[PDB]
């Protein structure tokens, strides 16, 4: 039995209305669960049986369906509604969740603040060399970032992490390592990040030069 | 009102064994079935097993039978979830869950479990200080080289809340890294000291690292 939900992500701007769907390969009649996750959370029971919602649950959230196909709608999405939601059927065993739906808040574009960090002496010490970038507070999530040595670009040993979405301000940030061994670091004078985001044409830079 | 606790998790090597525990209170445990979910790395929730109000009645999950065992303790309020015979496969955050009919009503923190066979290994903390000016400034600190999840970072003992951002882990040959950083007043630092803060439960590690001008 296998239970598929889409879309896969959705991103709404607050005040707009949407719906999820869920669907079983077999009739499941109303024996049909819905979940949220928010950050660092643990999943919430939002409406259960298909459409019988549970005490505390804005009435925003709308259950509906019956045997292969329901439906979980939201009317005016508010910036708390942010996170992760999934179905869950209650039928046939194994119990099973569908695949779930990230559902992100648009908000007004806002361009990163970029900070760059060599590395410390501490690192150098060990025979080790990370170059530390740091791009907060952007919206949207989308951004390129690249690295480049002495003017080359490059990707062989750079790590990059999002966070989540921010509770607060529905903004982002993610933090991009470029690590080398000590010996490489020191043949090179400047080490760029460079962030390409739709809030300019121009890509941000932010640069460190060994040499001063 | 109720509450769940479980605990237990841990790094296990692989064809291992492991047992989860879960403290129930605020409510009639032995009137209620109890049921083990799990949350994969691919963020995909995977229900597990679950206990009839009794005990009399385990489900499991068909990977995960004859490997697991699933029982409860009705006047010791605790739920278990013995496993055996781990795999990478069996690698999530697993949460217990008390039952409404077939929805999972209520849930716990959760307990990650690591299946593998890389050591546990502390983290190296080092200082992000800005190379040698703006009304705020931007510092931070890079964990380096842990195993397995999780670490906490706090900025001054908890002290400094605002400006923090922690991101989350990425996993890089067996270690993971992670970062995080914290903006102050530049009139501020290093006039006043900042220190990132790193607790590792896995190694009971804990270090302290200032954060001091280049």
């Amino acid at each position: 039995l296998v239970m598929t939900q889409t879309p896969a992500t959705l991103s709404v701007t607050p005040g707009d209305s949407v719906s999820l769907s869920c669907r079983a390969s077999q009739s499941i009649s109303n024996h049909l669960h819905w979940y949220q996750q928010k950050s660092h959370e643990s999943p919430r029971l939002l409406i259960k049986y298909a459409s019988q919602s549970i005490s505390g649950i804005p009435s925003r959230f709308s259950g509906s369906g019956s045997g292969t196909d329901f439906t979980l709608s939201i009317n005016s999405v508010e910036t708390e509604d942010f996170g992760m939601y999934f179905c869950q059927q209650s039928n046939s065993w194994p119990h099973t969740f569908g695949g779930g739906t990230k559902l992100e808040i648009k908000r007004a574009d806002a361009a990163p603040t970029v900070s760059i960090f060599p590395p410390s002496s501490e690192q150098l010490t060990s025979g080790g060399a990370s170059v530390v970038c740091f791009l907060n507070n952007f919206y949207p999530k989308d951004i390129n970032v690249k690295w480049k040595i002495d003017g080359s670009e490059r990707q062989n040993g750079v790590l990059n992490s999002w966070t989540d979405q921010d509770s607060k301000d529905s903004t982002y940030s993610m933090s991009s390592t470029l690590t080398l061994t000590k010996d490489e670091y020191e043949r090179h004078n400047s080490y760029t990040c460079e962030a390409t985001h739709k809030t300019s044409t121009s890509p941000i830079v932010k640069s460190f030069n060994r040499n001063e | 009102e109720v509450q769940l606790e479980e605990s237990g998790g841990g790094l296990v090597k692989p064809g291992g064994s492991l047992k989860l525990s879960c403290a129930a209170s605020g409510f009639a445990f032995s009137s209620y079935d109890m049921s083990w979910v799990r949350q994969i790395p691919e963020k995909r929730l995977e229900w597990v097993a679950k206990v009839s109000s009794g005990g009399g009645s385990t489900y499991y999950l068909d990977t995960v039978q004859g490997r697991f065992t699933i029982s409860r303790d009705n006047a010791k309020n605790t739920l278990y979830l013995q496993m055996s015979s781990l795999n990478s496969e069996d690698t999530a955050m697993y949460y217990c869950a008390r039952h409404n009919y077939g929805s999972f009503a209520y849930w716990g923190q959760g307990t990650l479990v690591t299946v593998s066979a890389a050591k546990t290994t502390p983290p190296s903390v080092y200082p992000l200080a800005p190379g040698s000016t703006n009304s705020m400034v931007t510092l931070g600190c890079l964990v380096k080289g842990y195993f397995p999840e999780p670490v906490t970072v706090t900025w001054n003992s908890g002290s400094l809340s605002s400006g923090v951002h922690t991101f989350p882990a990425v996993l890089q040959s067996d270690l993971y890294t992670l970062s995080s950083s914290v903006t102050v007043p530049s009139s501020t630092w290093p006039s006043e000291t900042v220190t990132c803060n790193v607790a590792h439960p896995a190694s009971s590690t804990k270090v302290d690292k200032k954060i001091v001008p280049r």
